[PDB]
């Protein structure tokens, strides 16, 4: 029947206002929730709840059908962390050639909520112009997007992937949210054999199933601090080069610069060209070698969120960086944008900000913290124009403009 | 007793209503009894034994004037006990957000709360009692049987019985249009007047049977059809001028019911301003409490009153055309905007200023407007409007390509209306080549808050400026103004300030700090101007030359 699940201490239900919906979103929802409340998924609910989660759709790589996403994130940090289940997170998903991720939210619908829960996922569909009220349901059964429904449907992942996981054993498979990530050093030919009878597996064993997001982590390129190489340098670069390390010093503290410094002597013109002396060419040949080798042992700490800055480098390009503690670094990287020649900044960082957070979840189990380089107000009226994942990680916004910009290429 | 009730709990660990009873006359006693009475005959309330601990106060009060005693329960201490409930609206209707219509029939539902059952379990909580003159018998005791007139959960309750009434005829009707806003039920359908008249009957008839009843032998008056304060006509709407109270002493009750107002018409009017009138009314206390209101309450309360006393027209939605967004600079961070489908019949014409902020420019300025009518056209229409923007197509390319954040604006048009935006000064990606190189610095001394702003350059050209009551931040900005006015055409300018960094490359046209707004005006009369930065206290010189001269 229904695994007892309850809110943290103290906290009571989600209270988040619902955000106006286009018209043609609004159409979708209907249909969408007038089957599944035939389908005893959701009900409708009267004035007694005053809980409230927000509810929009999407539309998925290929698809032409829209499928509903809930918000849950207010819901799910009020909701009881799982121990008493928690899923575990396999360190050698990262490390694999290919990984695929399946969409098998769908089967969450299969297992009933706790009666007294249910009040917590209320959601309401708006009207136009406000003129009806909104249509109230909540869930019957585990919702797609709710921490908890992968917690409590893992024992029945679990036996339905145990014929699979036998005659496969080293196929690392990794649920999270709504996602099923499936990697193997299998050639892409088998390897999509593999997930089509993974997933032949689960049509058997009880709508966007047979859609698949393949990812090829093992060549996921990093981002190191390189320094120019020049044969003539001018006071100009010399400043750039001194500002970077000055601040690479931050991060490898065996970084110099006084020898550097000590070419600008004087009050030169910006431009005027500066020979550089054996002491100078010394010093940078050390940093150089220094910024090669990796940050001094810095290692993933589960009990700290992670946290993602991201910047513009102009002509569709973006750096970001993930770290927990402030220049302690797990990961960065940049993006070659679909479209260097194309006119929405918004939908770019948008696709950027889906990308590092399905990065994310490989390599650590969980989503980051976005720092984003955008005025609230644009992004919060926009986003959800381009999204396509199921999840949706925390953001906050930048309003000063950061000067590791050009020190991140 | 159709209806089926809502289970209402009050808020967890909390206990129902005990207040006390105020003595009260024998004049107001013989009028509540009298009121009571007729009141449980209708079924709306049941005479209690002495079991119910439970007690709200009440109260009697005549009418001005126009005399009779009406029964007022306080239920202040209950509403704060009761638990909370999804509030059907505070989302308001726009009125070119309506369809055109063949036939209108606009029913008031406004008591239909008090044909509400109440649930069972929770009646006991709503016990009042009217005190015996001369204390010399035990009070009356009383309890509601139905939703209580300014009880919290009323009006949600109320909303909800109805919706649930109207969905079986909305059901067989699919043509007729019903929307609900309060005490106002808006009825439409392309049907002749003969067959509409007769639906009206229908669903008068169906309401009946739940126990809910429209007001009878009445129809209003002919066209136009009032609907929650809209004047709808065939094929236009209006707004009749509002009148705002005009008095000597307002009190919470008063100011909370312009707020309202205000509210209300801020969405139909250009301009209205609410927030200075609202950053006082928390400790509440309505029908006795006087707040005197302040100078900047009293300015933006004439203002409103001004812009509220033309009256608005507008047309309605035609969903076989596009929407279109038309937006004016007007100066003083603010802006105007009409929304239209055909030149000249406007749906809807607005105004929007610019949001708090040091610094700021027109291009963030308009790229806000759009997103805020954007989103306004979203909640009234349902989709995004087509803009025409004073801004060319050039100047948004260049801008957005180059901003530090990223940035969006929907497809959209030029439109030559002057004055356009555009973007004042561009700093240069490069150094320039045969220009002076102005290496600047600035600094304070928090205790005596003296300081010193200079520059030297690599002609040899140099300053340095004594300055009082300045800080660090003041005197790094005041060394940038310096140098801008001491050179030419053409300049590079070194600085190891990092907050001057962070204002110029948010790229402002304008700004609260005057100093700032010089730098500007300087900028905007250069050629080329191109700005570096160095860390500061690392033997770079000219920075290291210049910060010591500034210091000490």
């Amino acid at each position: 029947e229904t695994v007892p699940v309850k809110l943290k201490p103290g906290m009571d239900g989600p209270k988040v206002k619902q955000w106006p919906l286009t018209e043609e979103k609004i159409k979708a929802l209907v249909e969408i929730c007038t089957e599944m409340e035939k389908e005893g998924k959701i009900s409708k609910i009267g004035p007694e709840n005053p809980y409230n989660t927000p509810v929009f759709a999407i539309k998925k790589k290929d698809s032409t059908k829209w499928r509903k996403l809930v918000d849950f994130r207010e819901l799910n940090k009020r909701t009881q962390d799982f121990w008493e289940l928690g899923i575990p997170h396999p360190a050698g998903l990262k490390k694999k050639k290919s990984v695929t991720v399946l969409d098998v939210g769908d089967a969450y619908f299969s297992v009933p909520l706790d009666e007294d829960f249910r009040k917590y996922t209320a959601f309401t569909i708006p009207s136009i112009n406000n003129e009806t009220p909104g249509i109230r349901y909540q869930y019957n059964v585990l919702p797609q997007g709710w921490k908890g429904s992968p917690a409590i449907f893992q024992s029945s992942m679990t036996k339905i992937l145990e014929p699979f996981k036998k005659q496969n054993p080293d196929i690392v498979i990794y649920q999270y949210m709504d996602d099923l990530y499936v990697g193997s050093d299998l050639e892409i030919g088998q390897h999509r054999t593999k997930i089509e009878e993974l997933r032949q597996h689960l049509l058997r064993w009880g709508p966007f199933l047979w859609m698949g997001y393949e990812l090829h982590p093992d060549k996921w390129t990093v981002q190191p601090i390189v320094l120019p190489e020049k044969d003539s340098w001018t006071v100009n670069d010399i400043q750039k080069l001194v500002g970077k390390l000055n601040w690479a010093s931050q991060i490898y503290p065996g970084i110099k610069v006084r020898q550097l410094s000590k070419l600008l002597r004087g009050t030169k013109a910006l431009t005027e060209v500066i020979p550089l002396t054996e002491e100078a060419e010394l010093e940078l040949a050390e940093n150089r070698e220094i910024l090669k080798e990796p940050v001094h042992g810095v290692y993933y700490d589960p009990s700290k969120d992670l946290i993602a800055e991201i910047q513009k480098q102009g002509q569709g390009q973006w750096t970001y960086q993930i770290y927990q503690e402030p220049f302690k670094n797990l990961k960065t990287g940049k993006y070659a944008r679909m479209r260097g020649a194309h006119t929405n900044d918004v939908k770019q960082l948008t696709e950027a900000v889906q990308k590092i957070t399905t990065e994310s979840i490989v390599i650590w189990g969980k989503t980051p913290k976005f720092k984003l380089p955008i005025q609230k107000e644009t992004w919060e009226t926009w986003w959800t124009e381009y999204w396509q994942a199921t999840w949706i990680p925390e953001w906050e916004f930048v309003n000063t403009p950061p000067l590791v910009k050009l020190w991140y290429q | 007793s159709p209806i089926e009730t809502v289970p209402v709990k009050l808020k967890p660990g909390m206990d129902g209503p005990k207040v006390k009873q105020w003595p009260l006359t024998e004049e107001k006693i013989k009028a509540l009894v009298e009121i009571c009475t007729e009141m449980e005959k209708e079924g709306k309330i049941s005479k209690i034994g002495p079991e119910n601990p439970y007690n709200t106060p009440v109260f009697a009060i005549k009418k001005k004037d126009s005399t009779k005693w009406r029964k007022l329960v306080d239920f202040r201490e209950l509403n704060k006990r009761t638990q909370d409930f999804w509030e059907v609206q505070l989302g308001i209707p726009h009125p070119a957000g309506l369809k055109k219509k063949k036939s209108v029939t606009v029913l008031d539902v406004g008591d239909a709360y008090f044909s509400v059952p109440l649930d069972e379990d929770f009646r006991k909580y709503t016990a009042f009692t009217i005190p015996s003159i001369n204390n010399e018998t035990p009070g009356i005791r009383y309890q509601y049987n139905v939703l209580p007139q300014g009880w919290k959960g009323s009006p949600a309750i109320s909303q909800s019985s109805m919706t649930k009434i109207l969905e079986p005829f909305k059901k067989q009707n699919p043509d007729i249009v019903i929307y609900q806003y309060m005490d106002d039920l808006y009825v439409g359908s392309d049907l002749e007047i003969g067959q509409h008249r007769t639906k009206i009957e229908e669903l008068r008839q169906h309401l009946l049977r739940w126990g809910l009843t429209t007001p009878d032998k009445k129809h209003q008056k002919e066209p136009p059809f009032l609907w929650m304060g809209y004047e709808l006509h065939p094929d236009k709407w209006t707004v009749q001028p509002i009148v705002l109270p005009e008095k000597d002493s307002w009190t919470v009750n008063d100011i909370q019911k312009l707020v309202g107002k205000l509210n209300w018409a801020s969405q139909i009017y250009p301009g209205i301003k609410v927030r200075q009138l609202s950053k006082l009314l928390r400790g509440t206390k309505a029908l006795t409490e006087v707040i005197p209101l302040t100078e900047e309450a009293e300015l933006e309360l004439a203002e409103n009153r001004e812009i509220l006393k033309e009256p608005v027209h507008g047309v309605y939605y035609d969903p076989s055309k596009d929407l279109i967004a038309e937006i004016q600079k007007q100066g003083q961070g603010q802006w105007t905007y009409q929304i239209y489908q055909e030149p000249f019949k406007n749906l809807k014409t607005g105004k929007y200023a610019r949001m708090r902020g040091a610094h700021t420019n027109d291009v963030k300025q308009l790229t806000e407007a759009v997103q805020k009518i954007t989103t306004e056209s979203i909640v009234i229409w349902g989709k995004t409007p087509k803009f025409k923007l004073p801004i060319q197509k050039e100047t948004w390319e260049t801008w957005w390509t180059e901003y530090w954040q990223a940035t969006w604006i929907p497809e959209w048009e030029f439109v030559n209306t002057p004055p356009l935006v555009k973007l004042w000064y561009q700093l240069e990606k490069e150094p320039i080549v045969g220009a002076e190189t102005f290496y600047v610095d600035g600094a304070a001394n928090r205790e005596t808050k003296l300081g010193k702003a200079g520059y030297v350059t690599n002609k040899g050209r140099q300053k340095v400026v004594p300055l009082t009551n300045t800080t660090n931040q003041k005197t790094e900005l005041q060394a940038i103004y310096l140098a801008l006015q001491d050179s030419g055409l053409e300049v590079n300018i070194v600085t190891d300030s990092q907050y001057a960094l962070g204002i110029i490359q948010a790229q402002p046209d304008k700004s609260e700090s005057e100093l700032v707004n010089q730098i500007i005006e300087q900028l905007i009369k250069k050629e080329k101007v191109y700005l570096a930065w160095v860390p500061a206290h690392k033997g770079i010189g000219g920075n290291e030359q210049v910060d010591k001269l500034v210091s000490a």
